[PDB]
DNA sequence: GCATCCGTGAGTCGAG
DNA sequence: TATAATGGGAGCTGTCACGGATGC
């Protein structure tokens, strides 16, 4: 089991792009929580570290300014998404996260097909990658935008379906 | 695969196969130490019968042999990942016995471990490159030129 | 030092005698009162060490 | 008309001859038309639709 | 510009099967035991079923269920079995420098026995694509040099060759015939078909083949 | 292979 | 006592003790918390002179670990256990119009 | 139970 | 709000009550309501007579039983944690043989769990349900040997724990053996130690073809009934000396013993029926007259060889046939359970009658009810089949007290369940539902009683049909039992019928399941209902015979999911079983005869009835049920009300004026929309929420004990260290929080304090101590806080304090708080929407009003379902439902189209054109003509075949209408949707798996004890689990860097973790992790199996990864 | 997708080379302070904010730009470690 | 050489 | 610390899926 780590139901979300994925800001909060502390010792919002957490503690002691530094923290970074079972390695996927209202992780609809994902229920986990040589591996060899074909096959493995397919067709 | 409608290049089956083919066992041990029956990898039979050869000696009497995917496994010469995958009690009186060594060559020992993978960013041929600037790079060049 | 290999063999007695910190002897737990290890016994102290840092 | 196996076989040249990030572009925007125009289009399903065939 | 005419047409959804089911008849179903009945299922699902016709289809659908949730499992096992089997396997080398290759049939023997036929495409798909020459090979005026990475569209042009009768197999480098230790070379192995180029030296070819045979075990019956 | 069997038997021998 | 191994649930993935917290080892946040505690107090501690500070070093057990009496670091320092307690005596008020004024140390009085 | 997620 | 009805099925009985197979059960088990001297050998007084008498001299024997009243009623044990039960007295009777001295005395047993009137227990508290067992009826079958083709295998199967399984089989060598304990050996001599001669065995196996010779061996009548026994002793207990009484007392308790070996009630008459024999009782042989004398074994032998031979008249059984399977209810396990007990406690009896003063001993001081106790405790605590009951809604519940399960004790482990078990078998008809069972591990294991269905006194399952004679159907109704069933030809309930004739020349029937077209001439018996083939909830999907039966599984098994909603509706499109339903499940309250309402509260109804009483109904109000939903009653009358017998007087939980509630009926639209709807999506106007549709309450329990410890005592107060009046605001006098608070996550619910484990203050400390001038707190603060993501308004406290009346709490415990906190959930993002054809989503948008697809009119659709959710599933019902629920939405009304006779598309379509009357001649009136847009999608519409070219647009508007579609405008842009867009009412429900209970996050937390990896579950605020295929996944994309971190930094390197986060929190990049706990823990449990592990450098020196600690 | 992360799998033998590249000099940059950065002012990568374009956070982003440039030189024993170390500590000081 | 016994395996989360 | 007492009980049964080792 591991640290830095959250699991919510996944929602489409057909605004975002190939390489991106809604993140609800409480998982987020709660994930970066160790960089917000930082971001927020870095600007006014709290004097040190153990006042910023005292801080955080209750929901009620939560403002605005403390939302923005966390946009500020997540900047560039990128989530594992991940899908039980994780029947080969387009299971888990890289995207850069975006915050969103609520408390659901919003998939991008073309990945959907790798992950063998609906939306009639399934979950999906978050891990947020650690180390600058951690951010890197996933960035560039484990982001969902730069997988497009079957390592098995060769072929295109995101690519059109269902709606999409129909749109075009019509 | 093909019948269910299933693209999946042969390579990947290839692979496997090729795992399964791992295995030798010899006819007539000639001048070495090894016994009639007894099975070995093909590499390792391959590498003594040339060290037998380049000493003029007679070679191993080997037989080809095909063993499947569980057996092959078990069958492994790292005994960390012959003990986490199947009949673990088996695996591990045989090496402890055996005085059997683990190089960690592998991908399950080294995560056993919880050591770096020696695959992708863990590759012995990537992971020890350098990034340098050519201002320092052009530093340290004077600094070279200076002794 | 890196660690390049991992071995595995059998254990002599004289090696495990050597592992050892103390023989226990009594199939004791804990006191029923002070709820503290007994002597000689599974969670004794004195073999396998104090339960708190430094104390 | 576009279908599946058309759209893959572009998506795959697409990948070959402009790369993966043109072929991230191409394939957001076939997303963004895709769902748009099947929006529109009309598409639904009554009981009717399952025309049974006279010839049965 | 019927919805499940469209639908099924454009690959969105449905199988003629299906479709045949909201509007033909359903068809013949089977017994438990695995025997068909006689009478088959008359009604569509838009017509509507009888009682009977209902519950003798019940049998082929618990089937079916049963098959899904019983295949799950040896699937998974399967996948681990190859996973274990394979881990130690990565690119670590560019090249293993064998002289050995295998010879990938472009023509079997057909079941008539009359002649030999050409395989299917997807087939010498599966077989070629991606793929490095071990040998030259010239045909149709074309020069396709030892050490070439076969891309898609010389794979077709070697079927078009296949089909004027200039070559019968196809010389090519193999993890059957690799000698690097503990893994493959590059150019044994071929592309890294995740990106249709050569593989990267340090890619867990291992893995990735464990995976890629274990993931449509699910879809295979029982 | 049972050694309650066992030790009865061999108490059942003097 | 209750089994550790003791099933819950009718499959065989679960054991009670695989719900016990270990309250024993320091959590990350804790030991972070008294790294910063630690690294503060010297913070603070180097707003004194070395004297003053290692007599409240002495005498508070941030050196060797223990307590001294005040005739041991009058001893050590070379001075009267009533000038001894006198250079702590300001070294805490020195402490304590510091503490007042940055207002650093207070977050860590939980 | 089990499957895409009846029970 | 009218009715329509469709449909000319008359059903000729009502179904049987829903719960009968619990209830009856269980008052049949007890017989507590019957007289001593009056009750039946069966249930708990057989187990009784089963016991007693108990010997060796002393005897005591048994006279009676009874059971007391309960000592708290069910409301009452629910609140204190205690089980409802009833205590059980014995008459016992102490007799000395030889002195002729009677003691007499009524002994105390302990306790019995009684059933609720709804057919639950509550045990400990919980509502608990008894799930009543399949398994392989007792009997005598024959079987074919897998093995060898024309040999077939015998089995004498008796009631589970009730003896071993014996098993005849002819050996290749062509003698018969006989298989016990797994021990094979000779038939030949047990058939001599019965007492059987070669004369009788030569006259009986006679005509057979030679097999009687395999029985034939001289060295066995060579040593008569004695020493055969003796022989066959030492056969089957090696060491064991072959001492007479020994091998008598052995074979007679294997074999002869009622009280060691039993076939049932249903394998003695089922073995009867089969062999062609009668048996005196329930065992294979008998001791009478110092002998053993048959009574299975040669017919048994006599059937095998027949059957072998060829000869005509012997059949194989099918093991999954009904009429070989039989179903253990409540009273039968409980009473199994009771059998061990008792026998536990005649053991003790025993034990206490060797030991002892022997003159003087009462009933009293030889019974210890202990083991007794045990047993029952046991069964309905940790039996399997004891289920914590599912309360969900009323449909969840009734639904669990029918379910049937092939697993449990002395059931099938899913391990041995491979398809033959879990088929549908023929003889389910009318018996078992086909559809309702689960999709996992349990499918085809776990099922359903068909909603006709009972179960008959032997345990077999029994369904109604009609008799018919010379092609007329009477009212006569005979329940049979599939072996009865499979003697008949049974025509189909829908078959033509003028008065009591059948009325088609050719009749669609079953025999022994096979459809078969006869002759009225020819039928026997008829269906009473389509409705008796399937379960109650399957019974609930209308357009049934349009779903393909894997959606319709779904649809079934969706509806146990549904949560009571503020505002739940009865559906649009009903089957007609929805109020029965209701009634049953004894949620709503009805009124008990004729009378007028006298009182009517939120509260509380009163009723007079014709008889002058005032009675007093009580209301359930806001009650937390075992899923956290709100379980409570609402009046549906009014002061003054004149009411009749059996009318509704409250609607409780999913009932809307007596009719089951699971959902809400909403407009929808079935059409994509902007990808929004992809993959099973749904998008949902905000409208609803405003509307508080798809609002539901739940409530969560909170519970904390204070209890007294080594280092002083806990306690409950408003004192704790270093908190805010702030932090301390709502709580109050006692420090616990009051009534109406609000409370959010990080907030006190109860205040408490403990004394500290006993502290040594870091140098740290000490100094921070000085400088602040603060004596450190003898106590610290424990108090109990809303979890993450939890909260609401706090509706009831409890408090327990040991030292008050009534109370008595576990031992060391000073007092126990207990906070309730209700939510109010509107449907948000996230949560799950199903309907009762199988089409399940989440929602995953919530809509503005203007920007939905909209009516010409002006209304607003609620839903938008994506049409590809249909071709590739099959289920047409939910279409056809939309079709009627349009005109429904027009005429104002509600229908009921039973299963397989329903609602037609004629009947729709003439529905569908009032409704269209409705909808534009009232535009027309209006003065309203129709819309340019109209008008461009009425000419695509004619480009799609869909309207007749040259028709007006009104006759075109009424053909699309009629097929069930319409004009729709999108509300982003006022342009119209290019097609007609089908629209209508549909039955939509919220399930219980709601994003709110899901979502979790952790950035670190607790870890495990051994492993000192995070702990699991949102509960004990844990990480996620990265397993091995994760880790493949990692290997494969070569990401070796965010791998090591799962493997260290992020889960059992401690040194790694914490450093991690100081470095993070330090805004540094995280340092290298080293050694994971877990390998160390690896190192210490080979040593600890005397293996030496040993981490080498490359020149094969040691390295040591615990760092000396480890070494002397 | 990463912008030009075709070019830069162009620029390397394995692609993993390239991540390992990419993340070392983000540890450089971040241990530096991004004084050693060799982008020109104008090249920086930016982050909207709510007061206005500020300095981009991510050294990752940073490195992938960097090594677009052209900029940087990467090998194997381009130079011994300690001296690399200390003579980065010597021109840009943390 | 060919029947036969015993011991080891039997997918993934999440909540219990 | 003192009549004499001298061999035990519970099994528990619808699955393979073979794998090797052991036996006429
Ligand atoms: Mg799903
Ligand atoms: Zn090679």
């Amino acid at each position: 089991r591991v640290d830095y780590s959250g699991r919510s139901v996944i929602v489409v979300g057909p605004q975002l792009k190939l390489h991106q994925c809604g993140l609800p800001k409480r998982m987020a909060l709660e994930l970066f929580k160790p960089f917000l502390l930082k971001k927020m010792e870095e600007k006014g919002i709290a004097p040190n570290v153990k006042a910023a957490r005292r801080m955080l503690e209750r929901q009620r002691d939560i403002k605005d300014e403390v939302w923005d530094a966390l946009e500020e923290v997540i900047h560039g970074k990128v989530v594992l998404l991940n899908r039980a079972p994780t029947l080969h390695r387009l299971g888990i996927q890289a995207f850069q996260p975006v915050l969103v209202e609520g408390q659901s992780i919003q998939l991008h609809p073309l990945v959907c097909e790798a992950f063998n994902a609906d939306f009639d229920g399934d979950q999906m986990a978050v891990h947020v990658p650690l180390s600058s040589f951690a951010q890197a591996e996933a960035r560039i060899q484990m982001l969902s935008a730069h997988n497009l074909l079957s390592p098995a096959s060769g072929e295109p493995l995101a690519k059109p379906s269902r709606d999409i397919i129909l749109g075009l067709y019509y | 695969y093909r019948a269910q409608g299933v693209k999946l290049h042969d390579k990947h089956i290839e692979i496997v196969v090729r795992q399964m083919m791992k295995y030798v066992e010899v006819t007539d041990p000639g001048d070495s130490r090894l016994l009639e029956g007894q099975v070995l990898e093909k590499w390792d039979v391959e590498a003594l019968n040339e060290r037998l050869i380049a000493e003029g000696k007679t070679p191993v009497a080997w037989k080809p042999l095909l063993m499947g995917v569980t057996k092959s496994a078990l069958s492994t010469k790292s005994w960390l990942s012959a003990a986490s995958f199947q009949n673990t009690t088996h695996v591990l009186t045989e090496a402890a016995i055996a005085g059997k060594k683990d190089e960690l060559i592998g991908l399950k020992e080294n995560v056993i471990l919880g050591r770096l993978i020696p695959a992708g960013t863990g590759s012995d041929f990537v992971r020890f490159t350098q990034v340098v600037d050519q201002k320092t790079l052009k530093a340290i060049e004077e600094a070279r030129k200076e002794a | 030092k890196e660690v390049r290999k991992v071995r595995i063999a059998l254990a002599s007695p004289e090696k495990i005698r050597s592992w050892s910190y103390g023989e226990v002897e009594k199939p004791e737990t804990i006191n029923y009162r002070t709820l503290k290890p007994e002597r000689d016994g599974l969670f004794d102290e004195r073999i396998f060490g104090p339960i708190k840092d430094y104390e | 008309p576009q279908e599946k196996n058309s759209l893959k076989d572009l998506v795959y040249q697409a990948f070959l001859r402009l790369g993966m990030e043109k072929t991230a572009r191409l394939l957001d925007a076939l997303k963004y038309y895709g769902f748009t125009f099947s929006t529109t289009s009309g598409i639904t399903i009554g009981i009717d639709d399952a025309v049974i065939p006279e010839e049965k | 510009f019927n919805p499940l005419y469209v639908m099924a047409q454009s690959g969105a959804r449905g199988n003629p099967q299906q479709i045949r089911q909201l509007c033909g008849l359903r068809g013949l179903m089977q017994k438990p035991s695995g025997e068909t009945f006689e009478v088959p299922v008359r009604s569509s699902f838009r017509e509507g079923l009888t009682v009977l016709e209902y519950f003798i289809s019940s049998h082929g659908a618990r089937k079916g269920g049963a098959d899904t949730a019983l295949r799950t499992a040896d699937s998974g096992y399967l996948t681990r079995k190859l996973v274990d089997v394979t881990h130690e396997i990565v690119v670590r080398e560019a090249d293993c420098g064998t002289t050995n290759y295998i010879s990938v049939p472009l023509f079997q023997p057909d079941e008539v026995t009359r002649s030999l036929r050409l395989r299917k495409r997807a087939d010498i798909e599966a077989g070629l694509y991606g793929r490095v020459l071990a040998r030259e090979v010239e045909v149709l005026g074309v020069r396709l040099e030892e050490g070439r990475y076969l891309s898609m569209d010389d794979v077709h042009l070697l079927i078009k060759a296949a089909e004027a009768g200039e070559i019968q197999e196809v010389p090519v480098r193999s993890p059957l015939t690799c000698q690097t230790r503990y893994g493959v070379c590059q150019k044994c192995y071929g592309y890294d078909l995740s990106m249709a180029r050569p593989v990267s030296i340090g890619e867990a070819v291992g893995i990735v083949a464990a995976q890629s045979i274990g993931e449509p075990g699910t879809q295979l019956t029982m | 292979s049972d050694p309650v069997r066992q030790y009865l038997h061999e108490i059942g021998q003097v | 006592p209750v089994s550790l191994e003791t099933p819950i649930g009718d499959e065989k993935d679960s054991f009670y003790g695989d719900f016990i917290p270990d309250e024993h080892l320091p959590s990350p946040v804790d030991a972070a918390t008294q790294s910063l505690l630690s690294e503060e107090l010297e913070k603070a501690l180097s707003k004194l002179s070395e004297r003053e500070a290692m007599v409240l070093k002495l005498r508070k057990g941030l050196i060797d670990g223990r307590e001294h009496t005040l005739e041991e670091v009058g001893a050590f320092f070379g001075v009267t256990r009533e000038r001894i307690r006198q250079i702590e005596n300001k070294a805490l008020r020195k402490l304590k119009y510091h503490e007042s004024r940055t207002r650093k140390l207070r977050d860590f009085l939980d | 139970a089990x499957x895409x997620x009846x029970g | 709000m009218e009715i329509k009805r469709f449909g000319r099925i008359r059903e000729v009985i009502p179904l049987p009550p829903l719960t009968e197979i619990q209830v009856e059960s269980y008052r049949r088990a007890l017989q507590a309501d019957v007289p001593p001297e009056k009750r039946e050998n069966v249930g708990i007084q057989a187990a009784f007579r089963e016991t007693f008498p108990i010997e060796e001299g002393l005897v005591l024997d048994f006279l009676e039983y009874r059971l007391g009243e309960p000592p708290f009623p069910q409301d009452e044990c629910r609140e204190k944690d205690l089980t409802y039960q009833a205590p059980l007295y014995a008459r016992l009777q102490l007799i000395h043989k030889d002195t002729g001295l009677i003691k007499e005395d009524e002994v105390f047993l302990g306790h019995i769990p009684l059933m609720t009137e709804d057919g639950s227990f509550i045990i400990n508290g919980a509502d608990r349900v008894i799930v009543s067992q399949i398994h392989r009826s007792p009997g005598v079958y024959f079987t074919p040997d897998p093995a060898r083709p024309g040999r077939y295998i015998a089995s004498i199967i008796p009631l589970p724990k009730r003896g071993p399984w014996i098993d005849l089989e002819v050996e290749p060598n062509g003698v018969v053996s006989m298989k016990v304990n797994k021990r094979k050996f000779p038939l030949v001599l047990l058939l001599r130690v019965l007492g059987y001669d070669q004369e009788t065995l030569a006259r009986e196996l006679g005509a057979y073809g030679e097999l009687v010779q395999g029985l034939m061996d001289e060295s066995v009548f060579a040593m008569r009934p004695e020493e055969a026994l003796i022989r066959l002793f030492t056969l089957l207990r090696p060491g064991d000396p072959p001492k007479r009484d020994k091998a008598v007392a052995y074979v007679y308790g294997l074999i002869a013993d009622p009280r060691r070996y039993d076939l049932g009630e249903a394998g003695r008459y089922k073995a009867e029926e089969k062999l062609g024999i009668r048996l005196s009782g329930r065992t294979l042989a008998r001791f009478e007259d110092g002998e053993f004398k048959d009574e299975v074994f040669l017919p048994t032998l006599r059937y095998l060889f027949a059957l072998t031979a060829g000869v005509p008249g012997h059949e194989v059984d099918d093991i999954d046939h009904l009429g070989n399977r039989r179903i253990r209810t409540v009273g039968e396990l409980m009473t199994d359970q009771f059998r061990v007990g008792l026998a536990r406690l005649a053991r003790g009896v025993r034990e206490r009658m060797l030991m002892g003063s022997e003159d003087s001993l009462t009933p009293a001081k030889l019974v210890n009810s202990r083991p007794l106790e045990a047993a029952i405790r046991e069964f309905f605590s940790r039996s399997q089949l004891s289920q914590f009951k599912d309360e969900t809604n009323p449909l969840s519940s009734l639904r669990h007290k029918r379910r049937i399960s092939a697993l449990g004790p002395g059931g099938l482990t899913r391990e041995r369940a491979g398809f033959d078990v879990r088929d549908v078998h023929r003889t389910h008809y009318g018996r078992i539902c086909p559809v309702e069972t689960p999709e996992g591990a349990n499918i085809g294991l776990i099922t359903s009683l068909a909603a006709y269905a009972r179960v008959d006194e032997l345990g077999f399952i029994r369904t109604p049909y009609r008799r018919v004679v010379g092609g007329v159907v009477t009212d006569e109704v005979v329940y049979m039992t599939a072996t009865e069933e499979d003697r008949y030809t049974i025509a189909q309930a829908n078959t033509p019928l003028e008065g009591n004739r059948i009325a088609a020349e050719r009749v669609v029937a079953r025999r022994k399941g096979e459809p078969v077209i006869v002759s009225p001439e020819e039928v026997e018996f008829m269906d009473v209902s389509p409705k008796q083939v399937f379960s109650v909830n399957t019974n609930l999907i209308p357009f049934l015979e349009h779903d393909d039966a894997n959606r319709a599984l779904m649809g079934s098994n969706m509806q146990t999911q549904a949560v009571p909603l503020i505002r739940a509706q009865a559906p649009v499109v009903m089957t007609g079983l929805e109020e029965r339903v209701v009634r049953d499940s004894l949620a709503a309250l009805y009124a008990e005869e004729d009378g007028e309402v006298a009182k009517v509260d939120g509260n509380r109804i009163v009723v007079r009835y014709e008889d002058g009483r005032l009675v007093e109904y009580p209301l359930r109000r806001f009650y937390r049920s075992n899923q956290g939903t709100a379980l409570d009653q609402r009046p549906r009358v009014v002061v003054g009300q004149r009411v009749r017998k059996g009318d509704l007087l409250a609607d409780g939980p999913a009932s809307e004026n007596g009719f089951l509630a699971l959902g809400q009926n909403v407009l929808v639209a079935i059409m994509p929309f902007d990808g929004y709807n992809f993959e099973d999506a749904i998008v949902i106007s905000e409208e609803l929420l405003k509307r508080d549709f798809y609002t539901s309450i739940h409530i969560e329990r909170y519970e904390i004990e204070a209890r007294d410890t080594k280092l002083g005592p806990e306690r409950i107060t408003r004192d704790i260290p270093h908190l805010s009046e702030a932090a301390l605001r709502d709580l109050d006098e006692e420090g616990v929080v009051r009534i109406g608070a609000e409370v959010k996550p990080g907030d006190i619910l109860v205040g408490r304090t403990s004394f500290k484990g006993e502290s040594e203050p870091t140098p740290e400390e000490r100094l921070l101590r000085s400088i602040f001038g603060e004596k450190a707190r003898d106590v610290k603060d424990t108090s109990l806080r809303v979890p993450p993501g939890e909260g609401g308004i706090v509706v009831r406290t409890v408090r327990l304090r040991r030292g008050d009346p009534g109370v008595e709490l576990k031992p060391g415990v000073r007092e126990v708080v207990r906070v309730y906190v209700a939510q109010k959930r509107k449907l948000q993002v996230g949560d799950k929407l199903a309907n009762r054809h199988g089409n399940k989503g989440v929602v995953a948008k919530i809509l503005p009003v203007e920007d939905m697809p909209h009516l010409p009119d002006g209304t607003p659709v609620d839903v938008i379902l994506n049409p590809l959710g249909v071709p590739s599933r099959m289920n047409l019902g939910q279409i056809l439902e939309t079709h009627l629920g349009l005109a429904g939405y027009f005429l104002g009304q509600r229908y009921i189209s039973p299963i397989f006779d329903g609602a037609k598309e004629p009947e729709i379509k003439e529905l569908l054109a009032q409704a269209f009357e409705v909808y534009f001649g009232k535009r027309k009136g209006e003065g309203f003509g129709v819309d340019k847009r109209e008008v461009e999608v009425l000419r695509r519409a004619e480009k799609l075949g869909l309207v007749t070219p040259g028709k007006t647009p009104e006759e075109q508007l009424k053909e699309l209408f009629l097929q069930g579609k319409v004009v729709l405008y999108d509300g982003r842009t006022g342009e119209p949707i290019e097609g007609p867009i089908v629209v209508g009412q549909m039955f939509i429900m919220k399930l219980y798996h709601m994003v709110e209970d899901k979502m979790h996050a952790r950035s670190t937390g607790p870890y495990s004890l051994i492993t000192q990896q995070p702990l699991g579950g949102k509960a004990q605020f844990g990480g996620q689990r990265f397993g091995e295929m994760e880790v493949w996944a990692l290997e494969a994309y070569g990401a070796a860097h965010t791998l090591q971190e799962m493997l260290t930094l992020k889960s059992d390197d401690i040194e790694g973790r914490n450093a991690a986060y100081e470095a993070i929190i330090k805004g540094e990049d995280v340092p290298e992790p080293s050694v994971p706990e877990s390998f160390r823990v690896l190192v210490k449990e080979l040593q600890a199996l005397a293996l030496d592990v040993q981490t080498l450098d490359e020149k094969d020196n040691p390295v040591d990864i615990f760092e000396g600690l480890a070494s002397k | 997708a990463e912008p030009g992360i075709d070019k830069l799998f162009g620029m390397v033998d394995s692609k993993y080379r390239l991540t390992v590249v990419v993340a070392k000099r983000a540890q450089q940059l971040l241990r530096h302070g991004f004084k050693n950065t060799v982008l020109e002012p104008e090249e920086r990568p930016k982050m909207q904010t709510l007061e206005g374009l500020f300095d981009d956070p991510n050294a990752v982003t940073w490195a992938m730009k960097e090594l677009l440039t052209g900029r940087l030189v990467f090998g194997e024993n381009l130079v011994p470690e300690d001296r690399l170390q200390k003579e980065m500590e010597r021109l840009y000081p943390v």
